[PDB]
RNA sequence: CAGGUGGUCAGGUAGAGCAUACCAAGGCGUACGAGAUAACUAUGGUUAAGGAACUCGGCAAAAUGCCCCCGUAACUUCGGG
RNA sequence: AAAUUCCUUGUCGGGUAAGUUCCGACCUGCACGAAUGGCGUAACGACUUCUCAACUGUCUCAACCAUAGACUCGGCGAAA
RNA sequence: CUCGAUGUCGGCUCGUCGCAUCCUGGGGCUGGAGCAGGUCCCAAGGGUUGGGCUGUUCGCCCAUUAAAGCGGCACGCGAGCUGGGUUUAGAACGUCGUGAGACAGUUCGGUCUCUAUCCGCCGCGCGCGUCAGAAACUUGAGGAAACCUGUCCCUAGUACGAGAGGACCGGGACGGACGAACCUCUGGUGCACCAGUUGUCCCGCCAGGGGCACCGCUGGAUAGCCACGUUCGGUCAGGAUAACCGCUGAAAGCAUCUAAGCGGGAAACCUUCUCCAAGAUCAGGUUUCUCACCCACUUGGUGGGAUAAGGCCCCCCGCAGAACACGGGUUCAAUAGGUCAGACCUGGAAGCUCAGUAAUGGGUGUAGGGAACUGGUGCUAACCGGCCGAAAACUU
């Protein structure tokens, strides 16, 4: 099927606004006297030094 | 063990012999013909066990008048009076479904 | 189990050797025919010079079924060929005796003359 | 072990036996493997059932490991080093540690390593 | 007037009755319950009775729900449901804190057993509603399990409400009526109930005495 | 760009074979991925009892299948079939 | 009664439990016919048509399993 | 009305509606003895089969059934399927035309396109509202689904009838079709299960195994999912009624179901049974829990900050599942994996040893290998943590 008519501004901005990024949360890590922020799912590898903080 | 072994424990029957697929077995079945209570004998060849305790079944097989007939009883069924072991058997499988397509003298299971 | 277009061996001496199911009597749109069920049939093979001919429309009760049949005692029963006996309209066989064993479910369907002529009734 | 509920690793199920055979060879050889995370949840019941054959140490258990590992230089270190090291540990021989997901496909990654 | 109890589906097994027939049963641990609340018509508008069931650690129960058992003098349970009674001689036989066990049913009685059925996921039309499907050969281009038509034509230019389509099946509240209680087992807190019983093995099941009989 | 393009060389084990299966010499993993038991569609597999009752129609699928030895009909233009 | 027959599912015999199709005939050939050949014919056909044996998910009546998609996440990113 | 396109017959799948009713249900009249009928009245709740022939609708026929209803919806339904018929190009037969050709004559062959924007519909979430913030259990305004029926026995060979034949009303038993739940049994499936085996290559070789050949093929196969399987359902009783049957009774001293008034009365109607449901914006009810700060301004039912009860994200998973949701668990832990022991499937492992010229067979041994189902075990991962989140008053 093809679109019958073009959508209005109020109809194409309502759907497009629901395409967004779900931000993750961050916790505190102390490594070598330095503080950083990783997600909690990577909390073990930060303490094992397996996270390059760049 | 299972979760439901404290329910099936009073319904189990001791004094049932230890047979295997390939044996030849007499099975004494209680039959009610009106109000008579006679006792009919089924002599055949054990081909199957599908275990589980109270739910275990076996399948025997004979050749009545040129027509193969199977009966599938439950073990621990009180319609079986007593099972009596006649002849052992020397088989390699455990379900013996090749006996269904062999007639007559070619269904001879070995002795020991 | 037997439905329309099934071919059955015939377990008596009426001359018919193989019939072909047409209906399964006992209600409307009935699909299957176990042991002890009347069947309208058509005789597709017959011995030359007999009581029945090829092309007759007879009735018949099923006595042997390859599909397993549950009995109320927990047991099961399973024959190796499908067999029927041609009956009269008073539940009596047309022939004089029955070849092969027949099932015990003929005993509650009030077919008492077929059991007494059978060699072995299981 | 528990079979894979779902589509198998690498497409076919013939390929899943090959991927799990080459990851257990590399895990026993090095002691630490960086791989994707669903290929590391699958590895963990498969390598702990090859140390249990190695802890028993019989000939018949060695002939059973050789059904899965086609590398004799790592069957030796499984029966001479990895086997007797875990002799006083009742199961649980590996550890999965989650790493940053990799660029290019956002495939989440984990490391699987032996315990000590 | 209508007795009721809360239990757990433990599985199915078989058993043999007095005339040597086979009876497929379903073990339901109609466990020890406690009353914990009574609905009266001058306070609530109807008449019923709560029933608490199931062992739970007292730290998994939060502070609002812990207080509802404290005004009843009862240690907290896991599940809690009501037994809807009728308003004729309503609730004299229930008191708060009363123990209900599995031997309030007798052998040969009939029960209505209700629970939450098993999830079948997002199911199509030949599984959720028993459609026939089109043919599997003779040219049938890609319609082996599709529904086909769903309406008429330009009159009416709409699909009617209630049309049978695909979607999620299962997870429904299902009551199966008139099941025979084969044997009550007071030592184990076990009913043996003939036949199928809705739910997964381990789920919450309400057992009530039947009215159709 | 799943299409088209003439000629030469062409190993092993099984095999009648340049078929097919598995391999050598030598090449290649060919250029979006990671996941995930939804419906439905494609591509393959299996199915109790019945066996064309399907359908415009046995379409599709299933079946038959190799070597050696016996044996082989109507009809025929004497080759055949 | 045909690759020709409108009336027409002509009528008669055979085949199936039931045969508008099929095979054999009648002749009442709407409107066959002798090199725009008439009537036959062994062989041969990815032809048209009818029946039978064997076989099976075509079907009664569907159920399960794997894969490529569909669905989720990251990248690129069109069209009628 | 549509020619800058509104795609035709039948079948398939899925329906929905009317009653001009085929069956079942209720009645009047009868040239109704009974049994079965004829005709008319009321009634749409459900039910209404499988084949042969034809492209067929129509129609005949076979075998059944309680019956095999007649019609509307673009002669319902091709962005759902089919393409046999019809309406392209090929070819032939008959007839017409000197001919090209033609024939609501016949015959054989003949591409069925489309990634769903909007409304509709089946599902499932996010957001805010419900005058504080939360948690648990609920009433049901209003809707959805379901509604079919047979044979046999007893009452009784009684009522009726010269005979043949043969009941209404009540009571009981066993089925068919349909539906929903379910996996104990039967049966099917089984892509990390066990075993047999062919060809070939590799592991140095023998022995033992493995890769690939549709899972190479073959024999089985627990869990899960299922039907062919198990179990259950359509019930009982009330309320108001249709046709029809009355009671009392005038106008009209009689009579009349009616004008006042009161009853009987069916599968239709409303309750009762199962299910969804307070987004029912009148946004409900019973309870318990938190029941507390701090800062600034223009002192506002104002903005910020920090919390409580509680929840979410993350994590370990599920028989919960497209995402999301829902449910269990997080060291005070048996959630998953391991491990240990049972259950179950397979069918007697390797190694050694004995018998045999060998192929192979016996012993050690209900062996060994193994997944889902049950129970113990604190060994691996459930972590040393983030984000949300509580009240102007006033009138009687
Ligand atoms: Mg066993
Ligand atoms: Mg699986
Ligand atoms: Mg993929
Ligand atoms: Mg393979
Ligand atoms: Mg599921
Ligand atoms: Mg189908
Ligand atoms: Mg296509
Ligand atoms: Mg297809
Ligand atoms: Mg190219
Ligand atoms: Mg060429
Ligand atoms: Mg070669
Ligand atoms: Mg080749
Ligand atoms: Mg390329
Ligand atoms: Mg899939
Ligand atoms: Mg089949
Ligand atoms: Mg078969
Ligand atoms: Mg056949
Ligand atoms: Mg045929
Ligand atoms: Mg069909
Ligand atoms: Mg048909
Ligand atoms: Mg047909
Ligand atoms: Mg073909
Ligand atoms: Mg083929
Ligand atoms: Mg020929
Ligand atoms: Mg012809
Ligand atoms: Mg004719
Ligand atoms: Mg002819
Ligand atoms: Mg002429
Ligand atoms: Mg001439
Ligand atoms: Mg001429
Ligand atoms: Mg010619
Ligand atoms: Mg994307
Ligand atoms: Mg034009
Ligand atoms: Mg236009
Ligand atoms: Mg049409
Ligand atoms: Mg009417
Ligand atoms: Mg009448
Ligand atoms: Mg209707
Ligand atoms: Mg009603
Ligand atoms: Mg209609
Ligand atoms: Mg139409
Ligand atoms: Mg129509
Ligand atoms: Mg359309
Ligand atoms: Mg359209
Ligand atoms: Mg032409
Ligand atoms: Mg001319
Ligand atoms: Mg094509
Ligand atoms: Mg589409
Ligand atoms: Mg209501
Ligand atoms: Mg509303
Ligand atoms: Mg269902
Ligand atoms: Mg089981
Ligand atoms: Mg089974
Ligand atoms: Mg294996
Ligand atoms: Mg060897
Ligand atoms: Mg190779
Ligand atoms: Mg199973
Ligand atoms: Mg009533
Ligand atoms: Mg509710
Ligand atoms: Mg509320
Ligand atoms: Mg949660
Ligand atoms: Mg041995
Ligand atoms: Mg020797
Ligand atoms: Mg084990």
């Amino acid at each position: 099927a093809v679109p019958k008519r073009r959508k209005s501004r109020s109809n194409t901005r309502s759907r497009r606004s629901q395409w967004k990024a779900a931000k993750t949360e961050l916790v505190g890590v102390t490594v070598a006297g330095h503080a950083h922020k990783v997600p909690r799912r990577l909390l073990k590898a930060a303490r094992l030094g397996l996270i390059d903080f760049d | 063990m299972n979760r439901l072994d404290f329910v099936d424990k009073p319904s189990l029957r001791d004094d049932i012999p230890a047979f295997n697929p390939g044996d030849t077995i007499n099975v004494h079945v209680k039959v009610i013909e009106g109000a008579k209570e006679r006792l009919q004998v089924f002599k055949g060849v054990v081909i199957r066990r599908q275990g589980g305790g109270i739910r275990e079944t076996f399948t025997v097989r004979k050749e009545s008048y040129g027509v193969g007939v199977e009966r599938t009883f439950p073990v621990h069924s009180p319609n079986i009076d007593h099972i009596e072991v006649v002849t052992r058997g020397d088989v390699r499988r455990a379900k013996l479904y090749y006996l269904r397509e062999l007639r007559g003298k070619k269904a001879k299971i070995k002795e020991k | 189990v037997i439905q329309q277009e099934s071919r059955l061996k015939v377990a008596d001496n009426t001359g018919a050797k193989e019939i072909l199911c047409i209906r399964v009597l006992g209600g409307s749109s009935r699909r299957y025919a176990g042991i002890g069920d009347v069947i309208v049939a058509t005789v597709k093979d017959a011995i030359p010079g007999g009581n029945v001919k090829r092309g007759d429309v007879v009735k018949a009760v099923v006595v042997r079924t390859v599909k397993e049949r549950r009995r109320p005692d927990g047991s099961y029963i399973k024959f190796d060929e499908n067999a029927a006996v041609i009956i009269k309209p008073d539940n009596d066989p047309r022939g004089t005796r029955i070849f092969g064993p027949v099932g015990r479910e003929l005993r509650e369907k009030r077919f008492m003359k077929i059991i007494s002529l059978a060699p072995e009734v299981l | 072990p528990k079979p894979t509920k779902g589509p198998r690793l690498g497409g076919s199920s013939s390929h899943q036996k090959a991927i799990l055979a080459n990851l257990a060879t590399s895990l026993f050889e090095h002691g630490r493997i960086t791989t994707t995370e669903p290929k590391a949840r699958a590895l963990r019941p498969y390598a702990e059932k090859l140390i249990t054959h190695a802890k028993k140490g019989a000939l018949h258990n060695r002939r059973e490991v050789l059904k899965k590992l086609r590398d004799k230089d790592v069957v030796h270190t499984l029966f001479a080093e990895i086997g007797p090291f875990f002799a006083d540990r009742d199961g649980g021989y590996t550890r999965i540690i989650k790493i940053e997901a990799r660029k290019g496909d956002n495939a989440p990654m984990a490391v699987i390593e032996l315990v000590r | 007037a209508r007795k009721g109890i809360l239990g757990t589906k433990l599985g199915m097994t078989q058993v043999f009755d007095e005339s040597n027939r086979v009876v497929p049963v379903t073990v339901v641990k109609a466990g020890p319950n406690v009353v914990t609340r009574i609905r009266t018509p001058e306070r609530d508008g109807y008449s019923a009775v709560q029933l608490a069931y199931g062992e739970i650690s007292p730290r998994k129960v939060n502070k609002p729900l812990t207080g509802q058992y404290t005004a009843a003098g009862v240690n907290p349970r896991r599940y809690l449901a009501e037994l809807r009674l009728d308003d004729s001689d309503a609730a004299t036989e229930y008191q708060v804190g009363q123990e209900l066990t599995a031997e309030i049913f007798a052998d040969g009685s009939y029960v209505d057993v209700t629970g939450t059925s098993k999830g079948k996921g997002f199911a199509g039309t030949m599984k959720r509603h028993g459609f026939r499907g089109q043919g599997a050969s003779h040219g049938a281009q890609a319609v082996h399990r599709r529904p086909g038509s769903i309406g008429g034509c330009a009159t009416p230019a709409r699909v009617f409400k209630g049309t049978r389509m695909a979607g999620r099946m299962g997870n429904d509240r299902v009551t199966v009526l008139n099941l025979l209680v084969h044997k009550v087992d007071a030592e184990n807190g076990v009913l043996l109930i003939k036949g199928a019983v809705p739910g997964r093995t381990g789920g919450l099941v309400m057992v009530r005495s039947a009215i159709k009989r």
